[PDB]
């Protein structure tokens, strides 16, 4: 009974990872050997925001790469007009442990939530001006961790209690939950298609979702410790995750195994967030140890370092057109950079 | 009675993990090779773009 | 060659005064953690008083000690001035300091609703109008010389109204906020000891009570020894033997005390971390 | 053109006003002081909240003495290896609350809270918080070693040697059996505070019940010593 179940379990396990073994033929730095390295980055501070009075957890840029939401331990949801350093808006939270925050594609609205196990829509663009509650999201029931916006209708929630939802939000209702995860889910990533998206967990396991059929196809492994940020590819076939552990890793879905490990030895503190670049050949991410650090993401050389912030870097945003990069930090500043 | 439940379901799952057909990991590294030539010339943050049309100057 | 000797020494005495007072300012203008707390609002005006001390004092007596005379005619009168001036603000900071010290730790919970930085301001305004009233109004009257080089010699109402306001006044309040600071840090020695000792006796100190100690004499000791003699002396000549050679001595030993201000008021965690971030960097 | 100076200074204007707005919440911001509760739900905590008053996270607004308190319940579906821990890592004090009546209730209650604490004592992202402790249910504590077939001895075999510390302050009318028990406890709870205290941290133990007024008074004086201590460690005179 039991122990023919652990057996075909086994079995199974044994099956994939032979599989994967015998798919394994070339690592991906001998392949990428002969390409020019692309030297040093430059980037300074360009801009620097103010106003928040306590530790920032989360931004988000808009899709015309100049307006951008940030999040705040303080309950505030400021707004702000990159090119111009002036603040739109300034949002006041119910809850004061906002973790995460999302701005909708289209504009009209912005996401929130944290501790209360509550997603919050915020309507933008109305009528009368001002910005109020459009909805209120619950059936989680842990901290909302990250959250991001499908279309103006629907939205992908994840939580602390191993799980992962779809949500209506003109009906305030769960469509799909996405079940699987042993540990807390910490990340989301959606598909340049948004047709999947990758979530990364406490359990130190990562795994690809199918949003219109609701099942897991994939599931990677890895990491030794848990998984803070994830992102995908530009291409949508990789996506990068980064750990507590000190590492980063690129994984291939089609090839359904790691590729390349982004490591120093001299680095202890651990991820906090992962980003790209236009053209997927830069892997940005924040660190613990209060800066952030320029890979290159095919040669895991380490292009450059972004300075500044004073204390841990918790988020990090690259725009759709490439042209800047933000981060906030728990200093309670967000400084965009260029280079 | 949920343990073996569990245990059938994990059983399921991993079933239809393993069905699936996997390319080898030189074409996948060949494929994002290829994406990043076709675009290094619109990285404005690899290739550095004068400040005549930079927003951020 | 003992001329020489005496002017390296206080070449050297210069030097570390104005090094120790730039290195002060610098790091408060570079870095906005400490300009952050109104508690260093008077750590930076007492590094500018020390460092108005440095520049338009100091120099031109020790010119006058190596040359002998004072080649300047014209400046002893406003040079007495400027003395007075930049002495006196520097001991109300002190002062001032010491009060802010004890409001902090006796009435925390007062202290961070009223200590506004709009008070500290006030605070440091009426220090330096204080200054400025007892040093260049009656300096430039004829005032602070007796009715009947630069060697003159105070009237006996005028040493004994600027000695008060200058020195007594200040050090007794520092003297009251300083002792009070003492017993509030025995008392909470004593109940950490307690607890402590409650939990070996469940199992079956004398450095924290020698830390305090070790830090309030420094702070105060160095002020009394640097400061006193000067003194005691300006209000005993006025009445009058003791000749100008040794009250030159306690002079120079008055302004010796802007050198140590930085190593006494300024060299926590945070100061030294920003003078070890513009000092290599390290 | 035009245009674009009409654009400019209305952002101006909404900026500016938008600033005015978060002058206020400075001031109000620093006026506050945040205070994280743990416990169990078999321990009185939620009475005790209650009190002060008088499913995500629970919030509570109480003030003392123009003070501003704010205080959060983490009860809401949680279990263990907490992640969340690291988003109160600048809080004054947490407020830990214990039944102490739990000892013969089944591992023990008391054990499972004593692990609790120790977890919490020693994580690294509260290196610099204070806990204040609650030994609630003193009552029923009372009671139960008063009359009963519950034997202290049988679960915990140290308090066969026990001996009441010199610095107890009993109840005048408390019966001596009861007031032993009540000092185990607490130095129970001490001997983890106080074997890996860093000198930046400290607790704060009291025995109290789920129904007193005294209990506010008791986070507001503590949390006056802590802030009293903060400011006497910066000046290195502790
Ligand atoms: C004697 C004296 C006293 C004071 C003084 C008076 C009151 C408060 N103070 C605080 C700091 N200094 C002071 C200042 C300058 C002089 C002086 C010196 C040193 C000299 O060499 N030649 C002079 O003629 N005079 C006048």
């Amino acid at each position: 009974e039991l122990d023919q179940l652990r057996q075909e379990a086994e079995q199974l396990k044994n099956q994939i990872r032979d599989a994967r073994k015998a798919c394994a033929d070339a690592t991906l730095s001998q392949i990428t050997n002969n390409i020019d390295p692309v030297g040093r980055i430059q980037m300074r501070t360009r801009r620097t925001l103010r106003g928040h009075l306590a530790k920032i957890y989360a931004m988000h840029w808009g899709t015309d790469s100049r307006l951008l939401v940030s999040a705040s331990q303080d309950g505030k949801l400021i707004i702000w007009d990159s090119y111009t350093t002036n603040k739109v808006h300034a949002i006041p939270l119910r809850s004061s442990w906002v973790m995460t925050c999302a701005y909708a594609p289209s504009g009209n609205y912005v996401a929130c939530g944290g501790l209360d196990n509550i997603c919050s829509i915020y309507n933008l663009k109305t009528r009368e001006g001002n910005v109020r509650v459009s909805r209120e999201l619950a059936g989680h029931t842990g901290y909302l961790s990250c959250c991001r916006f499908l279309d103006d209708n629907q939205i992908v929630t994840s939580s602390g209690d191993t799980t992962c939802a779809l949500w209506d939000i003109e009906t305030g209702q769960q469509t799909t939950t996405f079940t699987g995860h042993t540990g807390d889910v910490m990340s989301l990533s959606l598909a340049p298609d948004t047709r999947l998206f990758v979530s990364g967990a406490c359990d130190a396991s990562a795994k690809l979702w199918d949003v219109r059929e609701g099942m897991c196809r994939q599931t990677f492994t890895g990491h030794e410790s848990d998984i803070n940020a994830i992102c995908f590819f530009p291409n949508g076939n990789a996506f990068a995750t980064g750990s507590d552990d000190a590492t980063c890793r690129l994984f291939d879905l089609r090839a359904d195994q790691e590729l390349m490990t982004y490591s120093h030895d001299n680095i202890i503190c651990g991820i906090t967030s992962v980003s790209f670049s236009k053209s997927g050949r830069l892997l940005l991410a924040g660190y613990d140890d209060f800066n952030c650090n320029v890979w290159d993401a095919l040669k895991a050389d380490r292009a450059g370092v972004l300075a500044g912030h004073d204390n841990r870097v918790s988020c990090l945003g690259v725009t759709d057109d490439g042209m800047a990069v933000a981060t906030g930090s728990w200093d309670s500043f967000l400084k965009i950079w260029n280079g | 009675t949920a343990s073996i439940a569990q245990a059938r379901k994990l059983v399921e799952q991993l079933k239809m993990e393993a069905n699936i057909d996997r390319i080898k990991v030189s074409k996948a590294a060949a494929d994002l090779m290829a994406y990043c030539e076709a675009h290094a010339k619109e990285d404005p943050l690899l290739t550095p773009v004068p400040a005549s049309e930079n927003p951020f100057r | 060659s003992v001329r020489i000797l005496t002017a390296c020494f206080l070449s050297l005495l210069i030097l570390s005064t104005l090094l120790g007072n730039t290195l002060v300012c610098a790091a408060v203008i570079r870095f906005r953690h400490l300009r952050s707390k109104v508690t260093n609002f008077f750590v930076i005006s007492l590094a500018v008083s020390d460092l108005l001390v440095a520049v338009l004092v100091m120099p031109w007596k020790a010119v006058a000690e190596i040359a002998g005379f004072w080649p300047f005619g014209s400046f002893c009168n406003i040079w007495v001035a400027f003395d007075i001036m930049c002495s006196t603000a520097s001991i109300l900071n002190l002062c001032v300091i010491s009060v802010d010290r004890y409001w902090a730790i006796s009435s925390p919970f007062r202290y961070e609703r009223k200590m506004t930085p709009k008070a500290a301001f006030i605070l440091i305004s009426v220090a330096w109008t204080l200054s400025v009233l007892i040093s260049f109004i009656p300096v430039q009257l004829s005032w602070h010389k007796a009715k009947p080089n630069c060697d003159s010699s105070l009237s006996r109402t005028y040493a004994i109204s600027s000695s008060v306001i200058s020195f007594y006044i200040p050090v007794a309040i520092m003297i009251v906020t300083y002792t009070r600071i003492y017993r509030i840090a025995q008392k909470q020695i004593r109940r950490i000891a307690a607890l402590e000792r409650a939990a070996v006796h469940a199992k079956n100190s004398f450095k924290r009570e020698t830390k305090v100690l070790k830090t309030l004499s420094v702070i105060m000791g160095v002020f009394v020894c640097c400061w006193l003699p000067f003194f005691i002396l300006n209000c005993i000549l006025p009445f009058c033997c003791i000749d100008s050679n040794t009250f030159d001595v306690f002079v120079w030993f008055g302004w010796a005390n802007s050198s140590l201000n930085p190593i006494i008021y300024a060299f926590n965690a945070d100061f030294r971390k920003a003078f070890s971030t513009l000092l290599g960097c390290y | 053109t035009e245009d674009q100076r009409n654009e400019e200074k209305a952002q101006r204007e909404a900026n500016k006003k938008i600033e005015k707005q978060l002058q206020k919440d400075k001031q109000v911001y620093r006026a506050t002081h945040r205070l994280l509760l743990l416990g169990a739900g078999e321990s009185g905590k939620s009475t005790i909240v209650k009190q002060m008053r008088i499913s995500g996270i629970f919030e509570t607004k109480f003030q003392v003495d123009k003070v501003n308190f704010h205080m959060f319940d983490v009860g809401a579906q949680r279990d263990e290896r907490r992640k969340w821990i690291q988003c109160f890592n600048d809080v004054t004090a947490i407020i830990f609350v214990v039944a102490s009546s739990s000892y013969n209730m089944v591992t023990n209650r008391l054990q499972e809270a004593l692990n609790l604490f120790k977890s919490i004592w020693n994580n690294r992202w509260l290196r610099t918080i204070s806990v204040i402790l609650f030994l609630n249910k003193q009552d029923l504590l009372a009671e139960k070693v008063l009359a009963g077939k519950s034997k202290i001895e049988d679960y915990f075999p140290e308090f066969a040697r026990y001996t009441t510390p010199e610095d107890a302050t009993p109840e005048p009318g408390e019966d001596p059996r009861v007031t032993r028990a009540k000092y185990f406890i607490r130095d129970e709870f001490l001997r983890i505070s106080t074997a890996s205290g860093d000198g930046r941290h400290y607790c704060y133990p009291h025995f109290t019940c789920s129904v007193d007024t005294e209990n506010i008074r008791r986070v507001f004086n503590d949390c006056r010593d802590i802030i009293q201590r903060m400011h006497l460690r910066q000046y290195e005179l502790l």
